[PDB]
RNA sequence: GAUGGGGAAGCUCCGUUUCAAAGGCCUGAUUUUAUGCAGGCCACCAUCGAAAGGGAAUCCGGUUAAGAUUCCGGAACCUGG
RNA sequence: GCUUGUGACGGCCCGUGAAAAUCCACAGGAAGGAAUAGUUUUCAUGCCAGGUCGUACUGAUAACCGCAGCAGGUCUCCAAG
RNA sequence: UCUAAGGGUCGGGUACGAUCAACUUAGAACUGGUACGGACAAGGGGAAUCUGACUGUCUAAUUAAAACAUAGCAUUGCGAUGGUCAGAAAGUGAUGUUGACGCAAU
RNA sequence: UUUACUUAUUCAAUGAAGCGGAGCUGGAAUUCAUUUUCCACGUUCUAGCAUUCAAGGUCCCAUUCGGGGCUGAUCCGGGUU
């Protein structure tokens, strides 16, 4: 029974702030909101809770992430940059 | 007339900053005989939210090299650390995310964050969610090394100066419209009292260079010299162009 | 709790009223791993010395 | 092989004798009509003897090197099979299923063990046995 | 590939998953090989690594999470041992196992 | 504060030393569903508590009553 | 907000662990004796600042012209020794 | 049902929502301890002591602030059909 | 003044019975000086122009507004031997438990 | 004018803990008589454990229980870095 035909979360929003800036947000939201992979035990079951720390439920392992998403593009690739250096060291 | 606002914020009253709930400050461990012989051991302990910062601290407990007894330092929590990692502090430590290494002992194209601006100073540059740093040369001889900072600026340092691999977590922060006023004030309520924000162009003469006249407007040039006087500086400080910046910036 | 019998502050397993005992069950057998592969590490090692 | 055997070592995982080294000495692989699990009679060690060093003289060194021992019927499950091994003659037939039933029988058990314990410690026969596990 | 002979044993032997009866498994003497979980934590690989060489047990590092490691053996949830003690037709048991 | 039933007890507190008053209380109270019954309640003064023994026995009662100490000062009713 | 300090012609201003030789506990050594030395520690550096924050422990019944979780009655509980 | 208490949950955050005194516990094993009799007061019972100041009443269309027994102002708990 | 629908609790070898307690909703008769949210309680609505986006703010005691704020947008300064600001001075101070996804200034 | 020096002056750090110089061992190195040098010179599967001048070894007290030197842990300069 769909609800809205846009908004979605952004709903709660109803008309102010002005369509384009409910749409940014809208994109954020859903990204801090969800359920995510643990790395770690491997359930979804990390979720959010102050921006950069994401925390998982059973298992309990917490991960420093990005402000409204686990992993941040920036970071990832890093992390790739970092394989890549290190690579070089004991080679 | 009056004092206005920009030179009252500076006997910090009601200007100073909302430090009750912070966690504590942010440094490195102190450059002792371990990390700058071998390496030393630590475990994350706990990542953690501190008020009126970007990104999370992460709490990390090291062993005393001199005494029997746990020591804990509150590091900037790099994106991808994790509660019970192991963390390496040392000239002689590897390069992984999350263990803290001089500018000297890692190459070209390392990413890393909190770094020092002097050895030992305990972590000054790039510690803002997001920020790094990338070291972009080295000069074995006077041992330099150079890097990159946020802002474009490129700086030369010790090389023995400090820095963690990987960058500072929660980047992305500022992407997310404030949407409304509310979510600034909580915001700024756990910084400073700096918001909101009168225009001085809304004020009368006695308040501020830009008040008064029968419309609003700032009458005069509103770049001011460097060497104008407190009470005078305020609108565009020394500013060199002024305009929208049109075509790519990045500095070459 | 100083109004009170030390059997009301305690389990008798190791580590009593300080920690939950699943959580003893897990640090003894880290305990005991850990100091095995050590005697590993060193002769793994102690070979290497004399095999180069 | 079927590890859990005679002269087997095993560190108790579980339960106030938490972290203590036994010996098994008889198996049950399976069953009982009671204990419905894979279990072991174990005689480990619970006061270890401390340590000893040269400033120790005459009567500190026999006092230091006592033990107190311990017998147990225990689970499999809370058992952490060792490499070590430790031999079991001077008690096989001391701990028994019917060691247990009757305290003073318990008690009898544990007073043999305890200078079978001690004999094998002074002259220093199965080193690993006697110093406490830590964690 | 490894996966192939996994799931010929899955469809022709003997197998039981988890790490406790993996154990009941190890204990006697009963196990031909385990395959462990990419991410299954040290703690748990190194117990089941001594567990192992007791019972002179080999054993196999299942590049890939308890997640997949499930799939593989064709379950649709979650597996971070496995304990082959009957090798149906297929022969990990004598291949590069 | 307290409340006591073995019959053996009870008599060790009446002779300890610190116990100069006790007093017995009487009640009539029902019995299950029907009749009622004569119960009687022991309390002995201690120091730090106040220990009361019920007897529902009408008989027990008053066969115990005999037994307190001739140097116990107690309250009756 | 004192203090070693640093400014100030000076009333005083700055600093609060700060470029300071910053202090005190546990018992042992006494069996001239009352407490010197013998260890080992611990280096926390004032202090004021909440009758709504934290915080050892008490209740019912009765009683006065006017007091009561405070008296009386009974029954408790906490801290110290 | 109503008011209040509390639990296990769930929403939210570029906000993630004090401190310290004090109390206990554990890891450690210094050392002290029995058979002619030793250890034990975190079990019970038993003994003594608990100072100083406040404590009435009002708290408001009359006990407070508004020149006053002023239609103004002035923090809060309990709450029947 | 009637009718119907919506529940609890028990024993059943390895289809139902028995009992206790609840206002809700809908339907149908009858009835009156056509009354009935019977007092109390309780939105006037519609079409446009100008103007500020909105919620929020101020001239205590003649102005609540279109004024201020705000998110949003854009510009400036600064890598700490620093930018902005305090102080008669200082082994002085605010930002700063801070570091450009930052602080400061329009 | 340039560019060296460190003791004035200046900045940072630390409960001024491991500096600077030599030497041991290893070893890459290639020997143009033999060493002419350069790097090293206890820790990285694991959310354990690491404290009593340290166990060991060795010398002393006049054998008591206790206890002390040395070594374990290389030398030299007292510039905290
Ligand atoms: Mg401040
Ligand atoms: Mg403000
Ligand atoms: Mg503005
Ligand atoms: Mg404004
Ligand atoms: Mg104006
Ligand atoms: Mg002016
Ligand atoms: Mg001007
Ligand atoms: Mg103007
Ligand atoms: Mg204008
Ligand atoms: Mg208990
Ligand atoms: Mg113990
Ligand atoms: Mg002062
Ligand atoms: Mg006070
Ligand atoms: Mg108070
Ligand atoms: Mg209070
Ligand atoms: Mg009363
Ligand atoms: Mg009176
Ligand atoms: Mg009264
Ligand atoms: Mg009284
Ligand atoms: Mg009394
Ligand atoms: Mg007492
Ligand atoms: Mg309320
Ligand atoms: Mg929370
Ligand atoms: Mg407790
Ligand atoms: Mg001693
Ligand atoms: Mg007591
Ligand atoms: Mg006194
Ligand atoms: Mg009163
Ligand atoms: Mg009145
Ligand atoms: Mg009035
Ligand atoms: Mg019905
Ligand atoms: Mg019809
Ligand atoms: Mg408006
Ligand atoms: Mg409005
Ligand atoms: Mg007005
Ligand atoms: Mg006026
Ligand atoms: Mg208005
Ligand atoms: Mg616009
Ligand atoms: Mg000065
Ligand atoms: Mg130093
Ligand atoms: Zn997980």
């Amino acid at each position: 029974a769909k609800r809205t035909k846009k908004v979605g979360i952004t709903g709660k929003y109803g008309v102010r702030y002005g369509s384009s800036l409910r749409r940014q947000v809208k994109k954020l939201e859903i990204q801090q909101h969800a359920r995510y992979d643990c790395s770690f035990c491997g359930k979804k079951t990390v979720k959010r809770g102050a921006a950069g720390i994401w925390t998982c439920s059973c298992c309990k392992k917490t991960v420093a992430g990005g402000a409204y998403t686990v992993s941040t593009a920036a970071a990832a690739t890093v992390r790739s940059t970092i394989r890549r250096l290190r690579e070089m060291v004991e080679a | 007339g009056r004092v206005i606002r920009n030179q009252r914020k500076g006997a910090g009253s009601i200007f100073t900053s909302h430090t009750r709930l912070r966690q504590g400050a942010a440094k490195l461990r102190t450059l002792d005989y371990a990390e700058r012989h071998g390496y030393i051991r630590g475990i994350v302990k706990q990542i953690v939210h501190d008020s009126g910062r970007g990104a999370p601290l992460a709490k990390v407990v090291f062993r005393d090299p001199y005494k029997y007894r746990l020591r804990e330092e509150i590091f900037i929590a790099n994106e991808g650390v994790h509660t019970g990692q192991f963390i390496y502090a040392g000239k002689k430590a590897s390069l992984n995310v999350g263990n803290v290494l001089p500018l000297g002992s890692v190459p070209e194209g390392t990413i890393v964050s909190n770094v020092e601006e002097k050895p030992g100073d305990r972590g000054a540059l790039a510690r803002a969610s997001g920020n790094y740093v990338i070291i972009i040369g080295h000069n074995p001889d006077e041992n330099k090394t150079r890097v990159r900072l946020p802002s474009g600026a490129k700086k030369v340092i010790s090389s023995d100066a400090r820095g963690v691999i990987g960058v500072i977590a929660g980047g992305g922060r500022v992407d997310k419209p404030l949407l409304k006023a509310g979510r600034a004030f909580h915001k700024y309520r756990l910084k400073r009292n700096s918001w909101p924000k009168t225009r001085g162009v809304a004020m009368n003469p006695v308040d501020h260079p830009h008040g008064g006249g029968n419309h609003q407007h700032i009458g005069k040039a509103s770049t001011i010299s460097r060497g104008a006087v407190s009470g005078q500086k305020a609108g565009l400080i020394a500013a060199r162009r002024t305009g929208l910046l049109r075509g790519s910036q990045k500095t070459q | 709790y100083a109004t009170v019998s030390k059997t009301h502050k305690t389990v008798s397993r190791a580590y009593g009223g300080s920690r939950c005992a699943n959580c003893v069950k897990e640090r003894i057998i880290r305990a005991f791993l850990i100091e095995e592969q050590k005697i590993v590490k060193k002769v793994v090692k102690e070979q290497t010395e004399a095999a180069k | 092989a079927k590890f859990l055997k005679a002269g087997k070592v095993a560190v108790v995982v579980r339960g106030r004798y938490a972290g203590k080294k036994v010996v098994i000495v008889k198996p049950h692989d399976e069953g009982s009509k009671s204990h419905p699990f894979g279990h072991a009679l174990v005689a480990g060690i619970e006061r270890y003897p401390l340590k000893v060093t040269k400033k120790h003289g005459a009567k500190k060194v026999a006092k230091r090197t006592k033990i107190k021992p311990f017998i147990k019927v225990v689970n499999y499950n809370h058992l952490l099979p060792t490499r070590y091994t430790l031999d079991v003659e001077a008690f096989k037939s001391v701990v028994s299923t019917e060691t247990f039933e009757q305290p003073s029988q318990r008690e009898e058990a544990k007073k043999v063990v305890k200078k079978a314990f001690e004999e094998r410690h002074q002259a220093g026969k199965n080193q690993w046995f006697f110093s406490k596990l830590r964690f | 590939s490894i996966n192939q002979k996994l799931a010929l044993v899955i469809k022709s032997g003997k197998y039981t998953l988890g790490y406790k009866s993996t154990v009941k498994s190890l204990r006697q003497g009963k196990s031909k090989l385990i395959i462990i979980a990419a991410n299954t934590p040290v703690l748990r690989k190194s117990e089941l690594e001594y567990y192992a060489m007791l019972s002179k047990t080999k054993v196999y590092y299942f590049q890939g999470g308890n997640n997949e490691l499930g799939t593989a053996v064709g379950k649709l949830f979650r597996v971070g041992v496995v304990s082959i003690l009957e090798a149906g037709d297929s022969d990990i048991l004598t291949t590069l196992a | 504060a307290r409340e006591i039933t073995d019959i053996k007890q009870f008599l060790e507190l009446t002779r300890r030393a610190d116990v100069k008053t006790a007093t017995v209380k009487i009640n009539k109270k029902l019995n299950k569903a029907g009749k009622p019954f004569r119960q009687t309640k022991f309390k002995v003064r201690g120091s730090s508590s106040l220990y009361t023994l019920v007897i529902n026995d009408a008989g027990k009662a008053k066969k115990l009553i005999q037994s307190l100490p001739p140097t116990l000062k107690v309250n009756r009713l």
